[PDB]
């Protein structure tokens, strides 16, 4: 049972805006050790039935899970308002953070976080679930050397492979697509895809061959790699399986000086 | 009551998932009768044309129809039918009955209800007819539904192979066109045709779509009228199948298609009546007293359960052309 008392909840300041209700930070007292320190999502129309049901599923996948790289739930107070408690990411969202540091941070820390967040991604394939919103906002930061993906929840155009914006088809090798602009945006420290151009402009761009250029220092095969994530046919991607093999001699290589 | 459950309202709202599946589940908590089920629902969807919506409840086993008063309760309508065979087996389905003087280009300015309408007609289009109507007509709708489910690809998006393939592999062409259509000719052939017969159509927006999808569908299938096999006098007694529309009103067909005799529009009714139609035998009458006409224009209806949809339909035109509320029965 993941069923927390709400005395064992203090509430804190508010850290997100989600489309349910805001992200809080706060305080978790588990007989379990001390006082942990939680993020808690929580829920506005908690005066209905049917937004209920819904805003509690989350809680009832993120279940499923357990990763090193994917926020743990904690828990769930089933009453209202209704609140799924789970782990803090203390160090906040990833754009942000690369951003701050973006002369304090090694093309290996790079690679890492790319690393580390296909292996969350492989993880929820061998699961069947697919996200479809992997993009750098929705990365959280653990630690320095740890990365974690957050959500799980159901337009992000600059993001989606062609055949989200062209039929809604999201699948495994539209989140592939998506990862891809997403190693992008962290390569990039935090820079969005197609700053200054116009969504219906990027659908079309996409549509004639054209891609997100190779970042600067971001190092060939890496950007080799990003570019297979792009195949406009669906099946021609690689599986998050094989990224995972190639970001990880990718960056023994760059690790081995 | 004293369940308490569930109903499950198959509706014709578009929700992304499974035309099957398109239904709202309307708890305890709401309403008390029909009239209410429909409110909720259609202001869901900020509907602006609610006089058009009717409520319709028929066993999944036989083909009759069962149009629900606005005033007859929930529970008790629950409790005059439901409770003779097993509760999971009777669809509910709110549709479009009551059209306006003009319901395509009115509408047009109602969004919500336009792609009901469509939804609905699309749907009868593809249960009944759509095997054995002229298959390039079944090409020409299908694909302009292709085109207004998608409209954010560019026209010629099929002309991609893995955008057509995305097409036939996983959303299936079955939920564009018909059985028939898909299995008489090859499938490399298929995909010519579909590319092809889609350039007329490839520069159409969804209202656009949706219209030119009518046009299309209207000198082959009725959707702008009812008609009904009856009787008429209150003594002398003759065989007529009535059409039932915004059009012509209450009209006669003889037989077909001489120009529909013109009976009685719907603002010159006054009352509506029915009953078992005793005498006896399980028929139904209905009674019109009409504006200026002395005596009333009384329909014998083969079945009780006729009379009580031919009443809902003219009961459903009287309070829309006029502007009321209350039921003219
Ligand atoms: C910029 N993206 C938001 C940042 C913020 O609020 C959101 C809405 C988003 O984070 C995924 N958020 C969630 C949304 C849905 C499920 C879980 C989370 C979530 C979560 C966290 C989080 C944090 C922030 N945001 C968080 C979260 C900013 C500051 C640090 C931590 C978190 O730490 N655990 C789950």
């Amino acid at each position: 049972d993941y069923e927390i008392q709400r005395e064992r909840i203090e509430l804190g300041r508010c850290i997100g805006e989600g489309q349910f209700g805001d992200v809080h930070q706060g305080i978790y007292m588990s007989p379990e050790n001390p006082a942990l320190a939680v993020a808690i999502k929580t829920c506005k129309n908690c005066t209905s039935d049917s937004v209920r049901e819904k805003f509690l599923q989350e809680a009832l996948t993120m279940r499923q899970f357990d990763h090193p790289h994917i926020v743990k739930l904690i828990g769930v107070i089933t009453e209202n308002p209704v609140w799924i408690i789970m782990e803090l990411c203390t160090l906040g969202e990833l754009r942000s953070f690369l951003q701050v540091r973006k002369y304090s941070l090694d093309l290996a820390s790079l690679i890492l976080y790319a690393y580390q967040l296909s292996t969350a991604l492989a993880y929820l394939e061998s699961k069947r679930f697919v996200h479809r919103d992997i993009a750098a906002r929705n990365v959280l930061v653990s630690s320095n050397d740890c990365v974690k993906l957050g959500d799980f929840g159901l337009l992000p155009i600059k993001w989606m492979a062609p055949e989200s914006i062209n039929f809604r088809r999201f699948t495994s090798a539209s989140d592939v697509w998506m990862f891809g602009v997403c190693m992008w945006e962290i390569l990039m420290h935090g820079v969005k895809p197609f700053q200054g151009v116009k969504n219906n402009d990027v659908i079309g761009r996409i549509e004639n061959g054209e891609r997100l250029p190779m970042p600067p220092n971001c190092p060939p095969t890496l950007y080799s790699l990003m570019t297979k994530c792009w195949a406009y046919d669906p099946s021609r991607r690689p599986r998050f399986t094989e990224l995972k093999a190639q970001l990880s001699t990718i960056l023994e290589e760059e690790k081995l000086q | 009551g004293a369940m308490e459950r569930v109903l499950k309202v198959f509706h014709y709202f578009e929700n992304s998932s499974e035309p099957t599946t398109w239904a709202s589940i309307i708890r305890h908590g709401d309403a008390t009768d029909v009239r209410g089920i429909i409110q909720k629902i259609v202001d869901c969807h900020k509907v602006k044309n609610v006089a058009c919506y009717g409520l319709r409840l028929s066993h999944l086993q036989s083909e009759e129809v069962h149009w629900l008063h606005l005033d007859m309760g929930v529970s008790n309508v629950r409790e005059k039918f439901e409770l003779a065979h097993p509760p999971e087996e009777w669809k509910y389905e709110l549709r479009i009955r009551y059209l306006p003087k003009g319901f395509l280009n009115q509408f047009t300015e109602d969004k919500p209800t336009l792609n009901f309408f469509y939804q609905q007609v699309k749907n009868d289009y593809m249960l009944e007819i759509a095997d054995q109507v002229d298959q390039e007509i079944a090409l020409k709708l299908g694909c302009l539904e292709i085109r207004r489910s998608y409209g954010e690809m560019r026209g010629n998006a099929l002309e991609k192979k893995s955008n057509y393939e995305v097409l036939e592999k996983d959303v299936g062409l079955r939920r564009f066109f018909p059985k028939s259509l898909l299995d008489s000719v090859k499938a490399k052939t298929l995909r010519k045709l579909i590319q092809q017969t889609f350039r007329q159509f490839a520069n159409l927006n969804r209202e656009e779509s949706i219209l030119k999808f009518f046009e299309i569908l209207s000198p082959v299938y009725r959707f702008d009228k009812e008609c009904f096999k009856c009787a008429l006098g209150s003594s002398w007694i003759i065989s007529v199948e009535l059409a039932i529309g915004p059009e012509e009103g209450i009209s006669y067909l003889t037989d077909k298609g001489a120009n529909p005799t013109h009976l009685a529009d719907f603002n010159q009714v006054q009352t509506i009546q029915y009953s078992n139609s005793e005498d006896k035998d399980r028929k139904g009458m209905l009674q019109l007293k009409i504006a200026g006409a002395p005596e009333p224009l009384t329909v014998t209806a083969p079945s009780l359960t006729i009379a009580e949809n031919m009443a809902d339909l003219i009961d459903g035109y009287c309070r829309l052309v006029n502007g009321a509320t209350q039921s003219f029965i």
